[PDB]
């Protein structure tokens, strides 16, 4: 009985700003692409076996923050490193045209 | 496997960096330059802008000859202090041009220094210099800039806390007739390094109501991004030793915790007080830590 | 391979309330007095951890008027991986 | 029982790029601008499923599609190093 | 089975869409163009129009030769800097022409600059460009064309966010007398992509009210398609594991659904919170997802 | 043909009120407060999916103030063709 | 007993517009020909058989959006890919002619 | 129970340098000052764990990263000589 209980707190709620969270890491992750597959093919995968993404080659990849698709890049290769462009930031249409 | 001693001292560090946007506010600069020196000198110059030099500030130092005429400038509101450099030879074009003299002669340098009235003509050239300058910085970064003070030693500038901070050098190339010269601008990387990411990336046709809206729609979209948020009950110091004694039913003294510390990756967000709601450990949120 | 050199070097040890997880949005709207709760149950141990790795599990205990962690179990390796696994 | 969970459809990606960034220096990024890799050139993609890394492999390209080649299958002995 | 190693910055992105609609406002624009450098010049020119090449951004930069005039221009309300190049060919007849010259002598190019002169001349050369591109695209859009800017270089304009961006090239070769030169036009994909559809398809002799008219009926007769609505009002997460050992009769918690989602093939569309009416699963609609 | 392989890869498990069919129409002119049907009779068990596909039957009940899916079975093929067929 | 029962939620019904619901994915469908035929000939059918259309050849094909005739358009090949070019909206006059 | 504390992480550090300071001393030093270091050059570097002290060693860049050699571990004599 040492935890005092807490109830009540909801009250209220608005954005103060982007600089009280902002030197917070963020988990930033680029995408080759997708495929949808099933388990039928997932275990007939041995080494050096070839999976086809549903991605066409040459597209813009897909940028995440954290799992969360924020914007679309290109990738580009600079002093042997590998590097994205960001392009465009995604549009809630294309958002759930990802999702469909 | 490759190990070598360590000497301090060396140069090290080593910064490659490509700066398209200063690779074309260059020739900006240059193009309003040449007609400054066509409007002043009465004669047609020819300036090449050399490749942009990202060295320690000691090899900027030791390339350069003496004398030759330093010009430090502010380019606020950027802090810092830049410097605009005459070589001997141009301002000895300038001179012998301004005053009844069509390069017939050889240019002669034998470590003269600057009289009152060269530096009055330098003054006047490095007036045009500074104003193509800021105009061709105006295109993408308005800035303005101001001439403070003129010197002709190199020890007398030190605008690097140290000799071995890194500094971004463009030499150009002015040549009148058949005399040539040179003259540089050097910035240190301190007043460049909070524009990074304008002066890498080369400049694109757009506005700046379309960069405002760009982040803008960014930021939206960043908000639906989930986190982790960690909260820190208590923070008790144990010594190895106790650690591997530690075994289950111990009791390990903690002190009282006025505020719990929540964390993301390491960095705190929240102080909050603890508490239990709903049958969960609950958090009464009391101050988001602004920096 | 020596003992007695690490026998004496200190840890620091960090309890948890729980872990949650939650967007910008919320984050940014959050006020005095707000509440959020955790993932975990009011009773479960709270993992107790070094240097970000697990290393016990114990509860808070109120003896007279003084506060402290009651370790409930030692995780081995094979805990461990069903940790990370799930 | 293993033909229940034999046919099921699974979300499979593979991730060419990992990055650890602050906010200033993702609300710095503008258009066009070109965010570093931490993972070199050559080095195997991670390929997860359903968010769970399961193997490592190379990228490839076949009939103008995106592709990857499995190298290897990770053993939970990576795991640990992966965090 | 064709196998090749994954290769970045090649041109792998091949997109060819024929545009009929900017084949016709090619030759409008011709024409125009034709009477108004008729108008200017005393002479008489006639332009080809050539064919339309669908190509990334560089290889339309590296076909360009150096120096050339670019002319930035602006098609608003579509967002983005549509270039209009004029070789230096071009503007050497035009001077020549002016200037008291029956273009006798050949034209020669040395990579000599514009001077003031020479690019107020083109400004009134362009004039007469964008009021006869406007005046061409007025016909199917009507377009506003600013010039914004006017450059010599390349690697100042930058109009696409990388290299690779694909772009729109129209070239026309305009000949006088024996004289010949050529100037092209480009637009960034991104600029036509809203209007695909119209510069798709050849034009109709048809009027707006009959254009609103017909997407009014198509409309109504859309809505007459029933929808598979699909509510949703859990989502649990177990690993595969779970799933095996998953036999009747086992319980698998569940949180609190304040709110169900409704989606069609995925896309969401209501939250509705649950109910039973008439022995049947009922949803009390709460909101329409707006986007 | 490895089966500790994916013997820990995670799914993610949807439970549906019910189908129904319905066109732009009422659609459009659904407002704030309007009650909509399904095809299933309040009773049936609900359909659990994964993926999009058919995985298991199973109904929600309360226990004390908790909810959960009650599993009632397990689809062979031979059901899963008949739902495709009818 | 945890379902709460709804009832009496018809408050009101208007069309609010049409982008409350647009990046909804839709079925679109070409159809190539119909036919009235009864079971007597469908089970004589055989591999490589013929089953003549009651829609005259060359004539506009139907489109339909989740099985809902909408249009009339008319069949193009464009880089060897089968595509129709939508000619005209049907009116309800023909959509009862080709009911009965 | 060593393999409980056999595989924990800890953090490590080593100290270039050590000098005893008063605040006026602290608040004279302004940017660009030089401040000496009691620790004579070439002398072996503490090498601490979580602040604690436990070896000597000297310094050395390995493939332009910074590097310590571990020349002794010190053991509790040096610890009175230490204070």
């Amino acid at each position: 009985a040492v935890f005092q209980q807490l109830g009540g707190g909801d009250v209220s709620g608005a954005m103060q700003d982007i600089d009280l969270i902002m030197d917070i890491p963020v988990k930033l992750t680029v995408e080759l692409g997708r495929t949808r597959m099933t388990i039928k093919e997932l275990l007939r995968l041995t080494q050096g076996s070839v999976v086809a993404l549903d991605g066409l080659a040459g597209e813009p990849l897909d940028i995440l923050i954290n799992g969360y698709l924020i914007a679309q890049g290109e990738v580009v290769v600079v002093a042997d490193k590998y590097g994205v462009r960001i392009t465009d930031i995604i549009t809630p249409s294309e958002r759930m045209r990802r999702l469909s | 496997s490759d190990i070598r001693p360590y000497d301090p001292n060396t140069q090290r560090r080593v910064v490659r960096e490509r700066l398209q946007a200063l690779e074309i506010i260059n020739e900006r600069f240059a193009r309003q330059f040449r007609m400054g020196l066509f409007n002043l000198l009465r004669r047609s110059p020819d300036i090449t802008v050399g490749a942009i030099r990202i060295q320690p500030y000691h090899e900027f130092a030791r390339n350069l000859p003496v004398p030759t005429n330093l010009n430090l400038i502010h380019l606020k509101p950027l802090r810092g202090t830049g410097l605009v450099v005459f070589s001997p030879s141009l301002v000895f074009i300038a001179v012998d041009n301004l005053f009844g003299g069509d390069g017939r002669f050889p240019t002669k340098v034998e470590g003269r220094e600057f009289t009152h009235t060269e530096q009055r003509v330098i003054n006047r050239m490095l007036k045009l210099a500074l104003e193509g300058y800021s105009d061709a910085w105006k295109a993408i970064n308005p800035l303005e800039v101001e001439y403070v003070r003129s010197e002709m030693q190199v020890k007398f500038t030190n605008i690097t806390t140290s000799p071995n901070d890194i500094v971004v050098n463009t030499p150009f190339h002015v040549e009148i007739g058949n005399l040539t010269g040179e003259f540089n601008i050097c910035l240190p990387f301190s007043m460049i390094e909070p524009l990074r990411e304008l002066l890498v990336n080369p400049p694109l046709e757009n506005s700046r109501h379309e960069d405002q809206n760009w982040r803008d729609n960014l930021v939206r979209q960043v908000q639906h991004s989930e986190l982790e948020l960690v909260a820190n009950f208590a923070d008790i110091p144990l010594r190895l030793s106790q650690i591997l004694k530690l075994k289950p039913g111990d009791v390990l003294p903690i002190e009282k915790p006025d505020r719990i510390i929540a964390h993301v990756d390491g960095v705190p967000v929240l102080t909050s007080q603890y508490g239990t709601v709903n049958g969960q450990y609950a958090l009464r949120v009391e101050h988001l830590i602004n920096p």
